[PDB]
């Protein structure tokens, strides 16, 4: 009569790795690394993210024509760009702090866009309908659709004063743009003044522009360029221009809401109806791993990225069935 | 193993207990089989579980993390955010991977001890009433049924019950 | 995380 | 006859995790979290800190009225602001470089405040008496102490001239403005030029000021801005000032010190006459251990702050009276 | 236990023990009573010192360490700078956690063995002489008094010298 | 130690023996000798060997890393660079110091449990054949020529074969 | 008859740290720190450093007189600057975005020194021997190797404008500069304009700079200013220069190509005839192990940094001969 | 740091 | 790295 003292062993084909020894067969473990996504664009917490398509922050603040227009009022969870994004800045020029904007709008959770200043009724005794081939829509030229170009009409370019007073109840994200004309020849056509100048000045903020004029190397077939700044009007402010030449007036502002757990991505992706907690460029990860090695750039609650191809953690016992 | 049990004076293990992590086997008249001790592994598997979800517990939630944008102008901003992103993912690398394997080394050796413990403890409760014909057995000198065995298993071995049969088959 | 490797184990 | 061996056991009832098991209690054991503070703000090594009290940098720097003037040298081991600081900058205006200034002042032990421009006697022909409500003193209108609002005087507004060696034998931070009217109509009545322009320059600064006119909005009642400018003049070096226009000349200039381990924070405690070698705006903290929870701003020599609520590391057994 | 003492073989503490971690207990016709091992919690005390000593001395000093500001252009650099700090901060929580886990498992470990080590000492010096009773105790098969006790103790037992006696008792 | 053989029931170590890290010695009438056991010293090697290369692997090669200049103008940045790298130097300084501590505390336990494991083997093989004498050693109640140390040491004493001289010496 | 367990013994003196006990003398160990090198200077990979010697970026992109000249094509793996650097700008001014500059170099590989603008046939109708005692060469009046001063000739200055074409194949950094008179005297009789302007404009950059004239404190005798700026040329980018004063026009302009893992450091070590894939400040370092306690700053392929001044593994056993 | 839990250690 | 202490390890 007998009896023996064992332990467990089954048919297990798990490895992990020791101090001691690499690549031990266990019985039983635990995979800690998250290498699984879906290769979709999903919807995080319920809500659908802001996709611009074929078109950039740039492009999408300005109203680039080429751009799909999106509906007065979005609301998101994160903003997607695309690798094929061309259309943006159409009109040769410098976007004065756009890194800025940019991580500004990523803790933005919706907007409204808005007429500031009316287009008929904003700017009399000037003239509203300059556009420009290098904004070019359906092979005609237009211009951008937030903006709005503002020339000289029957000989005489009036200084101009108009204001804005915030009651929104939100920030009001302002973009405007300063021209600048490769000659002083196109300087006298456009705004009939040499000594031109823009004034934007609200509460806290305060700049005034001037044109600089000088021949430069032909971008999108034009010498002249035109730089684009921006503002956020802070609730009950008053945003006010001043400009006797060379404004590229606001006509559509931005009433933006503030959230948390934003953020701007580049992705390949295309939007399907899933929803996540956690989303990557790649895909979307429905996981409670602690660890992911798919991607470093994630929106929403995700587990922590590293750049292991392996980390399982052996809960059961060394398996010899021999 | 750090403890001998595991790969060492018990070579393999038994595909045919497949009830618990521990346990053992026995043969007498009435016939042999395997029976999982239920105390050590459920202690095994209280232990375990423990160390996994602490192990998941210490790593926080990944909350939104983006990257960001820098101008012509701002080489050694855009450098510095790289060198932060670069050294924080080295760091955490590390100490995933080194955590994993420290882990795994000590879950071995704690099974290991685990069955060390439970063979001492059949060796204790039994005496000169069986002799050990290794490979973790233990031979009886006196008749144990399935009472006898089942005594043994659950802790309360009578030694003296069967001391006198056992002293008399020893001579 | 339980790990339910037997059936009478309490998870 | 008999021996036995055994262990330590006790009545402690203090408590320990582990890997394997959490909640064990031990017969001995040792706390390396400090999570006591005296809720004071105490002296650092022997030196008290700089109270600002009701301002904050810019108020103290510039001169602000409000605040209670401090003695003409002082020397600290920390800067205390409270989170109650309403008297900063008292005329509308940006202040240029502000956060450098602050990150300057945080290594900063001592200042001595000395009249680096003496009012009557410096800025001949030229009226030196302007002030406002803006900055209101007592009910009446004032000025900043450091500061001086130099006007036309019978009727003109002189190309004024003036300069200063540092022979103080340390850094001297100069601080100075530049005034903004909202009309040309002030401009003309205050300093009498519409091309008006400042000049400051020493050594190894270079910098030309230019006055824009515009209307804005009233902040504190006030149309106008006022633009600070500072700077650190080098031990022997000359700073020379020029304007015919516009220029808040300095008055009061400081004699900087520097330090190590200094630092600025935002606190509601307040001063006692205790002693530490670590400070936290929650309080003082008196201890040896590693690890702290009680803030990540500290100043001194203090313990490492972590989130943990708990780091208790055993030293004796596994206690069992039973 | 690892090492199956602490809560093992041996299942309580003795709080008649107050003088040391581990040690004795004896009974003969001179009487009964307690007394701690010098040597073995010396060591323990020497280590868990060094051990204790060393976590705090791997933590440097935390010098002056106070935030920064930011104006409303620089946005990138103040989330830059927030994530460094949190960056940091998330490390050295889980840092110290891990570590006092670890050590802790450790400590335990410690004890266990150095209880198994003193019973398996006493049960090398003793032999034949004595029967292991369970509950890491020894029965004497001869009479034992505080001279022969302290003997066994302080490690000087002389087995020829009761041997013979032991023998005769033993049978 | 955490097992008590090295510095432990077996005080010291054998300079005679260089040909491994574990191993015997014999006495017989043929004359006397050192042994190095050469499966459990070639199963430490790897072992340790693993060791150590898995704590070079796991530092990565340092590549280029220079330090940065900055205008009198930007005194944060600075101050937030040299807080990053004075950051990532202590975290990476207390890593590798931490982890040489625990891998040497780790090695020595682990000889340790060599040893005994070793010596529990011999225990084991032999069996009222021979006596514990201690420090280690164990004297045969029989004649043992060179061919019966050389069974004991791989493993195949035939307890059997020696069983009867060893009972009468024993007696 | 007897048989004994034992174990490794011999005569090692090697000592290690363990958690519960310091200085073990073990019988084999390992050592994990590196802590030796050879105190020289060597190549990175078979290719040779540059060494600047008695000038730093400054004054060799600049072109400093003093400077031996290097020759016009060169390629390195890393920078090297001396703390003896006296020579850099030797006319007092400031290097706008120097430190992006040298940013942007620590990536560069090798340059190309060519003639961008050539000195007699190009700025006609002006004088280009302008020289200064501030940039001395061998006791007499110089300046820049790179640069020129371009300057009033036959009592007229007429508005220049020049232009060059990137068919390099790869980018092109170009450097200027703008004087800035201490009086409007020295103005006149220099570039015989008061209200002078520079003109500088790219596909992507778009300065233009104003004279300002006022007297500053001497540094290296010398009153006037001169502010130093660059742009890197696109390949198939245009650059166009347009002044009618105060222009210091670029001469040398530098074809750069893009490498990895160069870097700028300072060293005192001396250049020898020997090779290593990890360099240091203090000297190259030839090994294996992970870690290094020489210095912080390395390129190549080297140790992890740290502070410790012992990192021993033990492999072998506790070593007990007794 | 000192461990004095017995009278006897030696600190 | 390979651990050479002794002439017939395996390395
Ligand atoms: C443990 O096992 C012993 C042996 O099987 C059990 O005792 C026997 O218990 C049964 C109850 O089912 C009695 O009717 C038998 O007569 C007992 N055998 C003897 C020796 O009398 C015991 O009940 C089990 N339980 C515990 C907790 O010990
Ligand atoms: C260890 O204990 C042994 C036994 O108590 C001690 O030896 C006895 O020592 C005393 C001295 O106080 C002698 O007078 C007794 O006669 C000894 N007993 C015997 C068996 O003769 C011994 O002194 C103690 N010290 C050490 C270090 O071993
Ligand atoms: C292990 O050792 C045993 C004993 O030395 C070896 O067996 C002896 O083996 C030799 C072969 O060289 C035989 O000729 C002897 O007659 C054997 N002795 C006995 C008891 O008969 C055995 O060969 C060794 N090898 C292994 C792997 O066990
Ligand atoms: C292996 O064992 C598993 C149980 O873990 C079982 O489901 C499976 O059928 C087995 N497969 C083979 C091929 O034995
Ligand atoms: C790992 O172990 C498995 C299981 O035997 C074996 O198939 C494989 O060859 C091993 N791989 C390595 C590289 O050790
Ligand atoms: C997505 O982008 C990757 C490059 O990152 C490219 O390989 C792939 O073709 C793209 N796929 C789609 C569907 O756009
Ligand atoms: C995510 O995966 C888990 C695991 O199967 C599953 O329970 C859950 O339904 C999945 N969630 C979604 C929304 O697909
Ligand atoms: C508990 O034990 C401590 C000694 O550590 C003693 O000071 C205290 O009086 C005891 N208290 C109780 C209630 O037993
Ligand atoms: C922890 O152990 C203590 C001591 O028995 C006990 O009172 C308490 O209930 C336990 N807490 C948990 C949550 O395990
Ligand atoms: C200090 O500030 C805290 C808010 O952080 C507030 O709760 C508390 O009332 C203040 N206490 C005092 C004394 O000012
Ligand atoms: C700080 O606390 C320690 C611990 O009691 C005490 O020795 C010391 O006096 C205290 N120091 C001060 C200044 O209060
Ligand atoms: C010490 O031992 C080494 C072998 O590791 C040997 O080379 C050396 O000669 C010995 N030196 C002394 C003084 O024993
Ligand atoms: C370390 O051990 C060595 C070897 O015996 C000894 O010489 C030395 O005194 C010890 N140093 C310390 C400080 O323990
Ligand atoms: C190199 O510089 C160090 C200062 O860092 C100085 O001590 C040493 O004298 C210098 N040596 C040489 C050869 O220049
Ligand atoms: C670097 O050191 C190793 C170790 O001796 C040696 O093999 C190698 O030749 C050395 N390399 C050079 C280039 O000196
Ligand atoms: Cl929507
Ligand atoms: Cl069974
Ligand atoms: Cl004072
Ligand atoms: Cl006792
Ligand atoms: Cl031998
Ligand atoms: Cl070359």
């Amino acid at each position: 009569d007998t009896i023996c003292i064992g332990y467990h062993a089954n048919n297990s084909t798990d490895t992990v790795d020791t101090v001691l020894e690499k690549n031990v067969t266990v019985t039983h473990s635990v995979n800690l690394l998250e290498d699984s996504h879906n290769g979709k664009l999903c919807r995080l917490k319920g809500i659908a993210p802001l996709q611009l398509g074929k078109c950039n922050i740039a492009g999408w603040l300005l109203g680039n024509p080429e751009c799909d227009p999106l509906l007065p009022v979005r609301s998101w969870s994160y903003i997607v760009e695309t690798p094929n994004s061309e259309n943006g800045i159409c009109y040769p020029g410098d976007f004065i702090d756009y890194e800025e904007l940019r991580e500004q709008l990523s803790s933005v959770s919706s907007f409204e866009r808005f007429e500031i200043f009316p287009k008929e009724s904003s700017w009399p005794n000037h003239n509203t309908n300059g556009v420009t081939a290098a904004c070019s829509h359906e092979g005609k030229s237009s211009f951008y659709r937030n903006l709005l170009w503002l020339t000289e009409k029957e000989g005489s370019y009036p200084k101009l004063k108009n204001s804005y007073v915030n009651k929104k109840g939100k920030e009001v994200l302002v973009l405007w743009g300063i021209h600048h004309p490769p000659n002083s020849k196109e300087q006298q056509n456009l705004y009939q003044n040499e000594n031109a100048y823009v004034s934007v000045v609200t509460s806290n903020y305060n700049r005034r522009f001037t044109p600089e004029i000088a021949e430069r190397p032909k971008v999108r077939d034009q010498a002249g360029r035109m730089n684009y700044y921006w503002t956020l009007l802070k609730p009950g402010d008053t945003i006010i221009f001043e400009a006797n030449g060379n404004l590229i007036a606001p006509m559509y502002a931005f009433a933006l809401s503030r959230g948390f757990g934003s953020g701007i991505i580049t992705s390949n992706a295309s939007m399907h109806e899933c929803n996540t907690k956690c989303q990557t460029p790649l895909g979307a990860i429905n996981s409670s791993l602690p660890y992911q090695n798919i991607h470093p750039v994630t929106i929403g609650e995700c587990p922590k990225y590293v750049r292991s191809a392996k980390l399982r953690m052996v809960t059961g016992l060394r398996n010899i069935p021999s | 193993g750090l403890f001998g049990a595991i790969a060492g004076f018990i070579e393999g293990g038994w595909t045919g207990m497949i009830d618990g992590w521990y346990g053992y086997h026995h043969q007498n008249e009435q016939g042999s089989g395997y029976a999982a001790d239920q105390k050590s592994t459920q202690n095994a598997i209280n232990g375990i579980t423990n160390k996994v979800n602490t192990v998941i517990e210490k790593m926080n939630i990944q909350f939104t993390a983006v990257g960001k944008e820098f101008n012509k102008l701002e080489k050694r901003m855009e450098n510095l955010n790289k060198k932060v992103d670069d050294g924080f993912l080295d760091i955490w690398t590390y100490n995933a991977e080194l955590l994993v394997l420290l882990e795994n080394e000590r879950t071995l050796d704690f099974h290991d001890s685990n069955v060390k413990n439970l063979y001492e403890k059949v060796k204790s409760q039994l005496k000169n009433n069986a002799k050990e014909i290794g490979n973790g057995c233990f031979e009886f000198y006196h008749k144990c049924d399935n009472e006898c065995m089942e005594s043994v298993r659950n802790g309360t071995y009578d030694y003296p019950k069967y001391s006198e049969e056992s002293k008399l088959n020893r001579e | 995380x339980a790990l339910e490797y037997f059936e009478w184990l309490s998870x």
